[PDB]
């Protein structure tokens, strides 16, 4: 129908698992289950046509890094996500952006920079201005999100499928 | 009787002959077989229906697991901290949507524990009210099962996850075990409740032998169709008395009327006493046999033979040495046109019956009533370590018999002790019966030796069966099923313990019962075993359950492939360009032939479903007899994770029985190496012989022969492995090329396969080496010669000197693999002696199996046998394997 294999890459504990199930189950989770590789599917019609969204919640433990070179070959849409309360993930997002372009041997590829845990303003270490800084540096679109309050959860995946069609 | 009119139809299709050919048999043993063998069926179908849903599912889908849960040290090291990364697949949406759930778990976890972990992968921290406990605790109960993605194997039993061969193979190959999650109702709803339907024929002085005190006297009356008759009394292959023959009467006068007086005492005839008859012609000396016959002196009711009898003789084989054939069939020829020899046995005016065990153990007292140093006991241990073909001298015979009451300490010497007993003695056969009655249990692989032609005694064979049903696992049973089916011919009666054992186990494990049928239908082209296997297949199909439906589809599918190859060989075959692809593609596109090869289980593997055909790849080979390269689809919804092109070679002309024995020993040789630390990856692909000479060959994807890899001629084999395995994968592909080469080189030297060329050796893109087409083995009228292209790949990339540190370690792998097989020489030699009755060209006499004794150097010590291999390797490779 409309093949769209979405991939959620990022560091550890940045919120890839909470944001992924928020898009389908629409419920925020509080456990810290270190994800390895989980797949989710959801039919959406928010786009101008149908969409077979194949979401892949990837790992961020650095012990499953050999699995990065796999889903970066089959996916057509990525989400560079990080936690605004963790500068470590912020200074490690570009490493994900370099491996994707190196695998596919392309100048650019549809991906959206997501800043998660925006509700924890009392513990934010990466301000908003530093977020759009990496957006212009990586030539991607920046968008803050928060799985705890479900902010820009649908817009994050829907803006990703809009760059895939505008890629071609 | 209305239901029996339907079941009897489909039963005759799978057997290849109508059921009415058995109801018109005047033989009382045949009718008593069909009547009493139903007790095995009733005890089996009532075992498949104890538990209502699971017992039937366990039968159709038995857990294909290893024989031991203990993991080898090097196999356990392949796990991440002793844990396995398995992938759980769950279907959520009714539109067939997929959701994977990877999880790290211990390797020794039961399927109930991995299900509960997948439950956590579906809930995390979700909703639970104080009235919703059992709403979610019911998930942790018996609700879900597990299934391999791509195959039809199920994790129904509570065995550790490592025991399952699929999970075990993923640890070896280093692959992701993808398992699809199902519910119990999703599987149980496809198995009906087959009530046991018994057929219509299931309706409801006599002194002893040891009181006769006379001499055995058998008279030959006349015959039909200078010659004489060679008569002999044998117990398997050993003769009881001197061969007594009749007078040399001229031809065209088949009259004798002579009571052949034998030197055997009537109370001394063992229970397995046999009469061997043959006709020899006299034309220096002129003695040549022509026809032979065998009759057992006791029938199936333990009564002595009496009265007149008409025996129909058999034609002599291509290569027969002795005039009389002791290794007979113990039956008359059902050709009703061959020479028929008439006899007349002694009367005694009473029904002479063989005594029961009560009198045998009673007379065992009369033998004793009628009237230990350490250096001696160490010799009996040196006898058990010898191969079963090692000639036991006469001095060693009395040593084991005089120390018969000590052999209970070393029960592995039992096969050696049984050959040290004069079975023509009513006293020794009575004392040996009491020793076997209380004999300690032995290994199942050692008990199979007591089921070949050398041990025809029923008390000896009954002991080996009781060692199988108590110690033989279903993994080793399916491994050794070909040899166990083969030794059914050595049974002198239809109903026996070995048949009741292999029937009940095949009726309780459908994975075993599948190959139990095809190994019996493949012998139907030979009438000497057609009656035994026909009655046995009739009993199997009577209670095999729903699988009879799928089993008849394979027969119709396979029969639709035999006739096409016959039309392509006997007819046409003149041109091989358009004619090879005209009639071939016209039949595969024919409507009545398409549905014949659609939606039926693979005969090579019942868990593989052969679905839609792909005629674009289906072709006819340019090899011998022009085999058919076929292609199918995997109708499994998870076909993307497993293979998608089921490729099978249909070899019509060439016999595929030599391949099965070689492809099986390679698997057994690999298991012996993996259990000792030798990680020599062998590739024993599937092979199943069908009928006369047709058969199926499992094809491995992305595999190319040595001749298939070339770019003039050069050593491009190393470049092909470099081009396909770049980066850090090159160092692993070269290792796979060396470990598989050392295994396939040290094994063919023990077997003695024919001269292997570049088309006999194939390699994968992964770098694994394996041989194919084992048509000639144990031949003599070396096979794996270390060519230059091998050392260019084995010894790293040294374009000059091949004897480096890499090749120095290649020899050590062969030494550890050669000596390992030598330590299990008794196991492999027993596997060849159990296949001697299969009529194979290279498996006719014991001079062929003795070739294994010389290539293993079983007459030398451990170090002296090592230099033998190094000598023969340095001789085949001129200056290659120096000391
Ligand atoms: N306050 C808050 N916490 C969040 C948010 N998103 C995720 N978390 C929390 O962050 C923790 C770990 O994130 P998780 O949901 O496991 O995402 P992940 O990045 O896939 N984890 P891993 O890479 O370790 O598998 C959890 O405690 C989760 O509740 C958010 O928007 N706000
Ligand atoms: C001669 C022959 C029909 N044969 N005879 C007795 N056993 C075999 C036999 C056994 N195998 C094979 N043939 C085999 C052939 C070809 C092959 O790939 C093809 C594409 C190729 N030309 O590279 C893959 C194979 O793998 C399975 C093992
Ligand atoms: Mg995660």
């Amino acid at each position: 129908q409309e093949k769209y294999r979405l991939v959620v890459v990022g560091g550890g504990g940045v919120g890839k698992s909470a944001l992924t199930i928020q898009f389908i189950a629409s419920y925020f989770v509080t456990d810290y289950d270190p994800t390895i590789e989980d797949s989710y599917t959801k039919q959406c019609v928010i786009d101008d046509r149908a969409a077979r969204l194949d979401i892949l919640d990837t790992a961020g433990q650095e012990e499953f890094g050999a699995m990065r070179e796999q889903y970066m070959r089959t996916g057509e849409g990525f989400l560079l996500v990080f936690s605004v309360t963790d500068r470590g993930s912020f200074e490690e997002i570009y490493k994900f952006q370099r491996q994707i372009l190196r695998v596919k041997d392309r100048d650019e590829f549809p991906m959206i920079l997501i800043g998660n845990k925006a509700d924890l303003d009392h513990q934010r270490q990466v301000t908003q201005e530093e977020g759009q800084q990496l957006a212009r540096q990586l030539k991607v679109t920046y968008m803050e999100a928060s799985a705890k309050i479900r902010m820009n959860v649908d817009q994050a995946f829907h803006e990703l499928v809009r760059v895939i069609r505008k890629f071609q | 009787n209305r239901e029996e009119k339907i079941l009897n139809r489909e039963i005759g299709f799978a057997i290849g002959m109508p059921v009415c050919e058995f109801d018109m048999v005047k033989d009382p043993e045949v009718q008593d077989f069909r009547r009493n063998i139903l007790n095995v069926c009733k005890e089996a179908v009532d075992l498949r229906d104890l538990n209502s849903p699971h017992s039937r599912a366990m039968y159709v889908y038995p857990p294909n697991v290893e024989s031991s849960p203990e993991l080898p040290k090097h196999i356990y090291n392949k796990l991440d901290k002793g844990q396995i990364i398995v992938v759980i697949w769950v279907i959520v949406s009714p539109n067939n949507d997929k959701q994977k759930y990877t999880l790290k778990i211990n390797h020794d976890c039961v399927p109930e524990q991995v299900i509960a972990e997948a439950i956590r992968k579906k809930t995390r921290s979700m909703l639970l009210s104080s009235e919703q406990l059992k709403l979610c605790v019911l998930e942790y109960q018996g609700k879900y099962i597990l299934k391999v993605c791509g195959c039809d194997e199920y994790f129904l039993e509570k065995y550790p996850l490592s025991q399952y061969k699929y999970i075990r193979s993923c640890i070896m190959l280093g692959r992701m075990p993808n398992l699809m999650l199902m519910a119990k109702e999703s599987l149980y709803s496809q198995l009906p409740m087959d009530c046991f339907t018994m057929p219509s024929y299931s309706r409801r002085s006599t002194k002893s032998l040891w009181v006769i005190n006379s001499a055995l006297r058998i008279k030959i009356l006349c015959a039909t169709y200078k010659i004489y008759v060679r008569t002999g009394i044998y117990h398997g292959g050993e003769p009881l008395c001197d061969n007594v023959n009749t007078q040399r009467v001229p031809c065209s006068n088949p009259r004798w009327n002579e009571w052949l007086n034998y030197d055997i005492y009537i109370p001394d005839l063992p229970r397995a006493a046999r009469l061997c008859l043959s006709i020899c012609s006299v034309k220096k000396e002129e003695h040549c046999p022509l026809a032979w016959g065998n009759i057992n002196l006791f029938d199936y009711t333990d009564t002595l033979v009496s009265g007149k009898m008409a025996l129909n003789l058999w034609p002599v084989p291509h290569g027969l040495e002795d005039l009389l054939n002791p290794i007979g069939v113990t039956g008359s020829n059902p050709n009703k046109e061959t020479p028929c020899l008439e006899l007349e046995f002694d009367w005694f005016s009473s029904v002479v019956k063989f005594p029961d065990m009560s009198v045998i153990e009673e007379h065992a007292n009369w033998s004793v009533s009628r009237e230990l140093r350490e250096n001696d006991k160490e010799q009996l241990k040196a006898i058990s370590t010898r191969d079963p073909l090692s000639e036991i001298t006469e001095q060693e015979k009395d040593f084991l018999w005089s120390h018969r009451h000590y052999c209970v300490t070393i029960p592995e010497i039992l096969p050696k002790l049984l050959l040290s007993v004069k079975w023509n003695s009513r006293d020794e056969v009575a004392q040996m019966y009491c020793l076997v009655k209380d004999w300690p249990p032995i290994k199942p692989e050692q008990a199979m030796e007591l089921l070949d032609c050398n041990y025809p005694d029923p008390m000896v064979r009954g002991f080996a069966v009781r060692c199988l049903e108590k110690y033989l696992t279903d993994d080793k049973l399916s491994q050794y099923l070909i040899q166990l089916v083969q030794v059914l011919k050595y049974e002198q009666y239809l109903d026996n313990l070995l048949v009741r054992f292999l029937l009940k186990k095949a009726l309780t494990n459908q994975r075993i019962g599948h190959f139990f049928f095809w190994h019996l239908k493949s012998e139907m082209h030979n009438k000497t075993v057609s009656q035994r296997f026909g009655l046995l297949l009739e009993s199997y199909c009577r209670a095999c359950g729903m699988y009879l439906k799928h089993l008849n589809r394979q027969v119709e599918a396979m029969e639709k492939l035999i006739n096409l190859t016959d039309i392509l060989k006997q007819e046409k075959k003149d041109e091989t360009q358009k004619v090879q692809m005209k009639f071939l593609v016209e039949q595969m596109r024919r409507p009545d032939f398409m549905d014949a090869l659609q939606g039926f289980l693979s005969p090579l593997n019942p868990a593989h479903q052969l679905g839609n055909l792909r005629l674009e790849e289906c072709r006819i080979m340019s090899s011998a007899k022009r085999p058919l390269w076929l292609n199918w689809e995997n109708p499994d919804i998870m076909s993307e994770l497993l293979f998608q092109n089921n490729e099978i070679i249909f070899k019509n002309g060439d016999d595929l029985r030599q391949d099965m024995l070689t492809l099986q020993i390679i698997r057994i040789m690999e298991n012996i190496w993996q259990n000792q630390g030798l990680d020599l990856r062998m590739l024993p692909y599937g092979c199943l012989s069908i009928g006369d000479c047709v058969g199926l060959i499992e094809v491995v994807r992305n595999s190319h022969t040595i001749m298939q890899i070339q770019c003039f001629n050069s050593h491009t084999l190393h470049q092909w492995l470099k081009d396909k395995n770049k980066g850090e994968i090159y160092d692993a592909a070269i290792d796979l090329f060396t470990r598989s080469c050392a295994g396939y080189c040290v094994a063919t030297f023990i077997l003695g396969i024919g001269d292997r060329h570049n088309s006999n050796i194939m390699v994968k893109d992964d770098g694994q080496l394996f041989h194919i087409d084992f048509g000639h083995f144990l031949d003599h009228k070396v096979p794996f010669v270390l060519t230059q292209d091998f050392l260019i790949v084995i010894s790293k990339g040294a374009q000059e000197c091949t004897k480096t540190r890499e090749f120095e370690r290649f020899q050590e792998m062969c030494y550890k693999a050669y000596l390992a097989i030598r330590q299990h020489a008794n196991l492999f030699i027993n596997l060849f002696s159990m296949m001697l009755g299969s009529g194979m060209p290279e498996l006719q006499s014991f001079d062929d199996i003795a070739y294994i004794r010389k290539t293993l150097a079983l007459d030398k010590t451990e170090q002296e046998a090592l230099e033998y291999f190094m000598k023969q390797m340095n001789d085949a490779h001129h200056g290659g394997w120096t000391t």
